């Protein structure tokens, strides 16, 4: 799923397999460079894509005004009361209703959802 | 009716409401909350029927169904209703607010362009750009249909 | 442009009352204690002076020919 | 007894190919630039002037890129010469507009694949401004 | 202290007070034309390329300064007597003002001796001044000097005069330049668009486009499916759609790894990294820059003969042409790369829906062009054009070797007659270009009514094109709320289409962003090529004017510094605006014209910052030096343009955010000061409008043009074509505040009516009103009509000749039968002498090679007087005349009178004082409307219009007419009417005109106000 | 009409270099049963997967 450059050119490393060793290795086309993938997954397609918002939520959301805040659900790990929370923003989650709360404290950036 | 609105948006809001096999979660929460408000205009508008006295003039117009209608009635007495744009309810033309005085993803009464307020007690400033957006569809609806309908 | 001689309703003679109601407007009087006093009691006379403009004293403004 | 709408006229302007508004000031202004300085000869007459005009004012393309572009992309498809030109230089907004201004696109084309074809004239039109 | 909610109601009226006292109604016209002649002009002379001419004897000319003298006129005789505004309209000539440039020319004759000349204010040409402008000859004049000079002092000016037409630049709205947009099209090849037009400052150059598009996943192929969704941009200059990736390649970045850098920021992320790696596979076979630069010199425009020149032609198409806004010099190929790799982020972000589609309708995204910005555009027509002229002049003086007068090399006419041409016209742009001009923009100032008036200059225009077809913009947004007027809008096909500026809003003038981006740098923030691509991973974006200026390390902190220098009045003007996109780390900063913005109160920690001081000193703020700019300084007020507004948070009262039950928001940034302001001119002036049908007060819109009344002061010294004035317009009974500012109350265009709702005679049905002949009789709604008629007598052939005398049957051959005894010695109808019917009032002859006649008779049959008559010359020095016709239109059944609101009715029947319905009292109702109109075509603020009136005439108070003052109530008036022994809901016993018995209902009669249309009987059936 | 999309939720292309080793730890179990019987396993099978 992810992409590695090798230390040659720094050029894409497309998944090529070997006849002799049967191992996969991501191998360079211009340069000769080849180096073996320990992952042995060349590739990953969620068609639902049900990712997880949380990490796509930034965390300088909190001193946001216009984001409505609700003091009863409190940070997990401060306890703070205020906490700004509002919908998904992602096209592709717009079927679903769903609120994701983000801690108010300066440094915090905590992201939970109920 | 705006009290249920709420208890509806909680239920979204906390993943207690299903949605309808034939519809989905998004579209699902516009139908249950257009209903609570469409049927709060029709009770209410009903009510101000009932309310009129045969000396009323109001009245008069329309039981000889001359002139008007039970729902101008109703807009001018009872509740103008839900302002429709577009067949749904006001778009979020700003960032997940329909306005910038409404908090951001606010699917409220007031948000979205519900007008509870009548012609005669007076309209809030956010329900008369609301009402306007939704004038406008008919004019430009009315602009057309003549030049459609004429060929 | 000017006041009109009397009321367009039922006619009461109102141009002669709009000098006195700009006096009695700078004499402290309210603007509805004026009306009363020119003797409008009707609320048809009294809209020709309440809420008339006198437009002649900007025309007057411009030189003539 | 010869009608635009029926596409019936003289046998002689079969043989003949359409040009287009912006395309004919073009060849107005290659006769012109000759006239004004390659020879001596008398001032061009005045019907040279007034459709010189009446092309620029209704011109609807930039340069020859653009009415060569139109051009081709008209010409793959079955359209009549005739319509070739009246489509370009009528410029409809949409497919119901061309149909009722012409009539024998009606004949052949359908109401969605005629609409593909008038937005991309639109999108090679440009404005001064 | 604090402004307490018992008098926030004046205070916030007061603010309001100072700031069209300051501002005005006009003001974004006058100021883009003022920016537009003072630094636009000037940077078009100094920013035109070098003139060379060569055939040994080089010769290089250059404009050094250019100087603009005030308007003057030019006689035969040539002097520079000064030109009033107002002669130019009577002398149907252009109104404006000499263009003067400084012209340097260097000469070299391979005799290694340059020497050059000085040309000291060389007659470039002219340019016409918008009335009221910096330039113009009324700017900081007194209203007592304007009366000197014949202009109306409340006339807001903001006009061109051009052949003695007024003429207002319509603002067209047009898609904003250096932003990234993505779009859905679901009939395109393609996805998705990754449309950007980019352009530099003010103009340089013309804007390119170039739309970075993604290949959608419905085609299927061998390779294609593999790869599945690729990335093509389409270069401006080149034909066919090239990968995105190679463009990165003619950069300079053979790496492949720095094309992911700069289009990846998070390499954490593997979502976006696998929708790159299908472009990749595209450009791979493309290792070397040369061969990239070679790969898109194959499809250009012009492709070169030789292989060298591909590279050479695509190499300056990226340099050049291709986002010329982030960089135009040879030495910004990392700029620019970072910009194109912003754009496919862009892209990545919206095709994964992690970002949400750019609106079409969104006005931040949309600019508007004013005089200014469109004055501009076309001056550099002409002087592109005054370039090629010198230098063809030019050509075939320096091939022969002799120099080359610069008297005969500048032309006049094109910089004169270009400008002059389509401003008359409307046709934009020049007319021998082929091209299609934009039709529409500088019509015909209506001074029907001065309310129509203001409407007209403050008028917007929708895009047209591509632009406006594929959006919606006749449908209302939201993001009109306090910018344009929703209600106001034309009835008909092009509905929605045309709208007006909002009352408070104004467009931004215009700045340079060089303060600004110095700023930056004495800051934390870092410009790009000094940082790696990793640290923008965490970092901020920061844009000015749609410029990578570069990420900043801390938002919150610059940001805060940033709002602190523009609330006071520092290096960053309040008309700049920062916008922060805190859900993408990206700060926007924009200076350029055209952005619409309006004023909001400032709130900070949930407290105005407007305190009692600040309103007192505005109280007074007469003989005291202060003003609303002073607001601003002070930082207490700021402006809010729609793209900050996305990110702002606003309060329609203090009552809203002082304190609440449930707080709704415990954080509001600003504060409105009212919201009645979102309506327009003509939406202003309807008492509650939220009471009324949004249909009815578009309506009212079009009608309130159409009402005939005082449009200015000076009607008599000029002359127009049509002009309606009402004998006796009297200020309305029920007036909104707002109306103060539109100076409506100076000027009204109708007449207050006692209207009883009843049916009489079954005369009215629903559009239709009955009127009181004895009202009318007395001046109930009569108004003046006049009609100018304009001739000269031109010597157009050298045989035959028009001349000005009185056809005699004798000497004259050809003429039509009517009277001639009206005209004079002179040809012309002296003032005072009526005319009826087809009648000569000038007399014109043409000598043809005896003599036929060709005067001008009345264009309609009305029995009118000639009011004045004018002799002048025109600009040709011919002898030219206009003459006014004036006539009295007496109300009739035929006259269309319409309310405030509702529809137009026109008078079914006139009836006598005694045949109309008369109460206890003896008042007999002036008008008589249908009452089945009130249900669906009317509003019930008639109704409680006509309570106001009668409270108000009852009390002799005028009424409060605002749309949002909970202060004002139905009850509320109901209970002050019973208090003058009237009935609370204002019906009245109405005994019967014919029989004496008193009507079975009790009619619902009150003071409403009424307007008279323009459309009458009497012009159609003269006609 | 329903489509693989409509009912599949996710997909991906797993390495594998012998028959047996089913690097997915969770199908390990069933695939294996499966798998015993020779299906199309007469030559060799190439080491990639459509899981
Ligand atoms: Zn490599
Ligand atoms: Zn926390
Ligand atoms: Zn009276």
């Amino acid at each position: 799923v992810g992409i590695r450059f090798c230390q040659e050119c720094n050029n894409m490393l497309y998944p090529k397999e070997d006849k002799e060793n049967r191992i996969l290795l991501y191998a360079c086309r211009n340069c000769d460079y080849q180096q073996e993938a320990d992952n042995s997954c060349i590739y990953v397609n969620k068609i639902t894509h049900e990712v997880d918002e949380l990490t796509q939520i930034i965390a300088d959301v909190s001193q946001d005004p216009t984001l409505p805040r609700t003091e009863d659900h409190p940070c997990q790990k401060c306890g703070h009361k205020e906490a700004v929370f509002f919908q998904s923003h992602s096209a592709r989650a717009e079927d679903a209703m769903r609120l994701y709360y983000v801690c108010t404290a300066p440094h915090c950036g905590h992201r939970w959802t109920e | 009716a705006k009290q249920d609105v709420i208890e509806v948006i909680e239920k979204a809001h906390n993943n207690e409401l299903e949605p309808t096999p034939g519809n989905t979660l998004r579209q699902t929460f516009e139908n249950q909350v257009n209903r609570i408000l469409n049927d709060a205009r029709d009770k209410t508008g009903s009510s101000a029927q009932k309310s009129l006295s045969e000396y009323n003039n109001f009245k008069s117009m329309v039981v000889s169904g001359a002139k008007g209608s039970k729902i101008n009635i109703s807009q001018v007495i009872a509740v103008v209703g839900q302002q429709n744009v577009e067949g749904k309810r006001i778009p979020f033309g700003f960032k997940h607010r329909t306005l910038p005085h409404f908090i951001k993803d606010d699917y409220g009464p007031e948000s979205r362009g519900f007008v509870e307020n009548s012609y005669l007690a007076g309209l809030t400033p956010t329900e008369f750009f609301f009402h306007a957006m939704g004038g406008r569809e008919g004019l430009i609806d009315t602009a057309v249909k003549t030049a459609e309908t004429g060929y | 442009m000017i006041i009109p001689v009397r009321c367009f309703t039922c006619g009461k003679i109102v141009g002669n009352k709009w000098e006195a109601y700009l006096g009695l407007l700078q004499a402290e009087y309210t603007e509805g204690d004026a009306l009363d006093a020119l003797g409008l009691k009707r609320y048809c006379c009294r809209r020709m002076l309440l809420a008339h403009v006198d437009l002649i004293e900007k025309l007057l403004n411009y030189a003539p020919l | 007894e010869e009608d635009a709408s029926q596409l019936i006229f003289p046998k002689e302007f079969e043989t003949a190919e359409t040009l287009l508004n912006s395309e004919v000031h073009m060849l107005l202004e290659h006769r012109k630039q000759q006239n004004e300085s390659a020879e001596d000869e008398q001032e061009l007459s005045e019907v040279f002037m007034k459709t010189l005009n009446y092309t620029a004012r209704f011109s609807r393309f930039k340069n020859r890129e653009t009415i060569a572009s139109v051009r081709s992309l008209l010409l793959q498809k079955k359209l009549h010469k005739f319509e070739l030109a009246c489509l370009a230089n009528l410029c409809p907004e949409t497919a119901e507009e061309s149909k009722a201004l012409i009539p024998s696109l009606e004949g052949r084309f359908e109401d969605e694949e005629l609409q593909q074809i008038l937005d991309d004239i639109q999108t090679k039109r440009s404005f001064q401004y | 202290d604090e402004i307490t909610p018992d008098l926030w109601q004046e205070a916030c009226w007061i603010v309001i007070s100072s700031y069209f006292d300051e501002k005005g109604l006009v003001r974004q016209q006058l100021d883009s034309f003022d920016e537009f002649i003072q630094m636009s002009v000037q940077r078009i002379v100094e920013d035109a390329p070098p003139i060379d001419l060569q055939a040994p004897p080089r010769y290089l000319l250059k404009f050094e300064q250019i100087y603009l003298s005030k308007p003057t006129h030019w006689e035969r005789d040539g002097a520079p007597s000064p030109m009033m505004p107002n002669e130019a309209r009577l002398r149907n000539l252009t109104y404006s003002a000499p263009l003067y440039v400084d012209i340097t020319k260097t000469v070299i004759k391979e005799g290694e001796e340059q020497l050059q000349t000085q040309h000291q204010k060389t007659f470039i040409g002219k340019i016409p001044i918008m009335l009221r402008s910096t330039y113009c000859l009324l700017n900081g004049l007194t209203d007592r000097d304007l009366c000197e000079l014949n202009e109306c002092p409340l006339d807001p000016g903001g006009y061109f005069i051009i052949n003695g037409s007024e003429k207002v630049l319509i603002a067209q709205e047009k898609m904003a330049t250096n932003t990234v947009y993505v779009f859905a099209k679901k009939d395109s090849k393609y996805a998705y668009t990754g449309e950007c037009r980019s352009c530099l400052e003010n103009s340089s150059r013309p804007t390119s486009t170039i739309w970075v598009s993604m290949l959608a996943r419905g085609g299927q192929g061998a390779k294609k499916s593999a790869i599945g969704q690729r990335i093509v941009a389409t270069l401006p200059y080149i034909k066919q759609e090239v990968p995105i990736i190679i463009v990165f390649r003619a950069l300079g970045f053979v790496s492949d790894r720095d094309i992911l850098e700069h289009i990846i920021y998070d390499f954490e992320d593997p979502e976006m990294m696998e929708m790159v790696k299908p472009s990749l596979d595209e450009a791979f076979v493309i290792q070397e820059q040369n061969v990239a630069l070679n790969f898109i010199g194959s499809r250009g425009a012009k492709p070169g003969v030789t292989k060298e020149k591909r590279i050479k032609y695509a190499k300056e198409v990226l340099q050049k042409e291709m986002l010329p806004h982030v960089g135009v010099s040879d030495f910004c190929e990392t700029k620019k790369a970072y910009f194109l790799g912003y754009m496919v982020h862009r892209l990545l972000l919206a095709a994964l829906g992690r970002r949400e589609l750019d609106d079409r309708d969104h006005y931040g995204n949309k600019r508007l062009d004013l005089a200014g910005p469109l004055l501009a555009f076309l001056f550099r027509g002409m002087f592109k054009n005054l370039l090629k002229e010198v230098r063809i002049y030019a050509q075939k003086f320096i091939d022969r070797g002799k120099d080359f007068n610069l008297e005969l090399a500048i032309k006049t006419r094109i910089i004169s007659d270009g400008l002059k041409y389509s401003l008359a016209t409307g046709n934009w742009g020049d007319q021998k270009k082929a091209h299609q001009a934009r039709a529409g923009v500088s019509q015909v100032l209506n001074r029907l009514t001065f309310a129509s008036t203001l409407s007209h200059l403050r008028r917007l225009n929708s895009p047209i094109g591509r632009d406006g077809k594929l959006a919606k913009p006749r449908q209302l947004h939201n993001t009109l709320w306090g910018m344009v007027c929703p209600a106001e809008t034309p009835e008909g096909h092009a509905v929605g289409l045309v709208k007006n500026l909002a009352l408070m809003a104004y467009i931004s003038v215009g700045s340079q962003p060089s303060p600004i981006l110095e700023f930056l740098e004495e800051w934390s923030m870092e410009n790009l090529e000094e940082i790696s691509p990793a640290a923008i991973a965490d970092a901020t974006k920061i844009f000015v004017n749609g410029c990578w200026v570069g990420i900043h390390k801390d938002p919150e902190q610059l940001m805060n510094t940033l709002r602190k220098l523009r609330r006071q009045m520092d290096i960053i003007v309040s008309e700049v605006s920062m916008i922060r996109d805190i859900r993408e780390r990206e700060i926007r900063i924009y200076t350029d014209a055209g952005r619409i913005c309006r004023p909001l109160l400032i709130v900070e920690k949930q407290k105005l910052l407007l305190k009692k001081r600040h309103i007192d000193q505005l109280k007074e703020r007469e003989y005291n030096n202060y003003s609303w700019q002073d607001l601003v300084a002070s930082g207490v007020v700021e402006y809010i343009d729609t793209l900050e507004e996305e990110t702002v948070m606003l309060a329609m009262t203090p009552d809203d955010l002082q304190e609440k039950e449930v707080a709704y928001c415990s954080t509001y940034t600003h504060c409105e000061i009212h919201p009645s302001m979102i309506l327009g001119v003509c939406a202003s002036i309807i008492p509650f409008p939220d009471h009324n049908q949004s249909p009815r007060n578009t309506y009212q819109s079009a009608m309130g043009k159409q009402a005939m009344g005082v449009y200015i002061t000076n009607f008599h010294v000029r002359m127009d074509t049509l002009a309606h004035v009402l004998y006796y317009p009297q200020k309305p009974l029920v007036t909104t505040r707002s109306m103060e500012y539109l100076r409506f109350r100076e000027l009204p265009a109708g007449i207050n009516s006692i209207v009883a709702i009843a049916s009489y005679t079954g005369y009215n049905q629903e559009d239709s009103v009955i009127m009181n002949r004895s009202a009318v009789d007395r001046g109930f709604f009569r108004s003046v009509f006049y009609r100018s008629y304009k001739e000269q007598e031109s010597k157009k052939g050298f045989d035959q000749e028009e001349v000005f005398e009185k056809p005699t049957r004798e000497t004259c051959q050809g003429m039509r039968h009517a009277i001639y005894d009206k005209l004079d010695d002179d040809g012309l109808i002296a003032p005072g002498v009526r005319v009826s019917g087809d009648d000569v009032i000038i007399g014109k002859t043409v000598t043809l090679p005896t003599k036929r006649d060709c005067s001008t008779f009345l264009r309609t049959s009305e029995t009118g007087i000639v009011d004045q008559v004018m002799v002048t010359l025109n600009q040709e020095g011919y002898k030219f005349c206009k003459i006014r016709v004036r006539s009295v239109r007496i109300p009739q059944i035929g006259d269309k009178f319409a309310s405030r609101h509702g529809q137009k009715g026109t008078c079914g029947i006139q009836y006598r004082q005694e045949d109309m319905p008369f109460t206890c009292e003896g008042i007999t109702p002036d008008i008589i409307i249908n009452p089945h109109a009130i249900p669906s075509r009317m509003t019930i603020g008639h109704l409680i219009e006509c309570l106001q009136g009668k409270v108000s005439a009852n009390k002799g108070e005028i009424g409060d007419a605002t749309p949002f003052n909970d202060a004002v109530n139905v009850q509320k008036i109901s209970n002050l009417l019973s208090d003058y022994g009237y009935h609370l809901r204002g019906n009245e016993v109405l005994y019967n005109g014919f029989t004496g018995r008193k009507i079975t209902s009790q009619i619902f009669i009150g003071p409403t106000y009424y307007q008279r249309l323009k459309h009458m009987v009497d012009d159609k059936i003269h006609s | 009409h329903t489509t693989l999309r409509k009912v599949t939720a996710n997909t991906a292309i797993y390495y594998d270099p012998n028959p047996q080793s089913t690097v997915v730890a969770e199908d390990q179990e069933w695939v294996n049963v499966y798998y015993e019987m020779p299906d199309f396993d007469v030559a060799r099978i190439s080491p990639w997967l459509l899981r």
